[PDB]
């Protein structure tokens, strides 16, 4: 509730910032790539006569 | 065991260092007080 | 949503300070731009009630228009070319003998 937090600052002010640190923790331990894994699963088989 | 033992020891010390400063958030949204929470910080060494 | 409902009016009732009922030099450099910007979007906002007026008024011309509108999304739609990804430099050539 807005009401709620109107008279309550600081509170909210802690909200924010903990979803801000945890943000800041995952970008160190998060992979980076150019693109998401999209290659299709392939099989080759080989024989010789 | 060697190899993968030495990598372990080194993170242990971060953790106890983050939970201090969530710690001190979620006592300042209980009160709405940015100063009470460092009463309650200083009674963590007497405890150990 | 979630920040709006809680952080955005927190921070209205501490960061913002009570208007000033009399502020009679009001005067700035930086003032003076926003004056003039503050009553360019009042000229603006008249001239489009009385765009909308007269459009409720003319249905047809409205009509016509909307027909026209979406007679050009129906064309354009056709005439423009598709692709997949585009194309990008990378720096690498592979040439096959």
């Amino acid at each position: 509730m807005a009401q709620f937090f109107i008279h309550r600052p600081i509170f909210a002010w802690v909200i924010a910032l903990v979803i801000m640190l945890a943000g800041i923790l995952t970008l160190t331990k998060m992979p980076i790539a150019q693109y998401p894994t999209i290659a299709p699963p392939t099989v080759t088989i080989a024989a010789t006569y | 065991l060697s190899l993968e033992e030495r990598e372990s020891g080194a993170q242990a010390p971060f953790l106890y260092a983050l939970s201090l400063l969530i710690v001190f958030l979620c006592l300042a949204a209980l009160y709405e007080s940015w100063s009470i929470p460092f009463s309650v910080l200083l009674v963590v060494p007497l405890g150990v | 949503l979630i920040v709006a409902l809680t952080f955005t009016p927190a921070l209205c009732a501490t960061i913002l300070k009570q208007h000033d009922p009399n502020k009679e030099p009001s005067n700035n450099i930086f003032a003076r731009f926003f004056r003039s910007f503050n009553n360019g979007f009042d000229r603006m906002s008249h001239s489009y009630q009385n765009g909308v007026s007269r459009m409720l008024k003319g249905k047809i011309f409205s009509g016509v228009l909307y027909a026209v509108v979406v007679a050009l999304l129906v064309f354009l739609f056709q005439k423009l070319p598709s692709s997949f990804l585009p194309e990008e430099d990378q720096g690498v050539v592979m040439t096959l003998v």
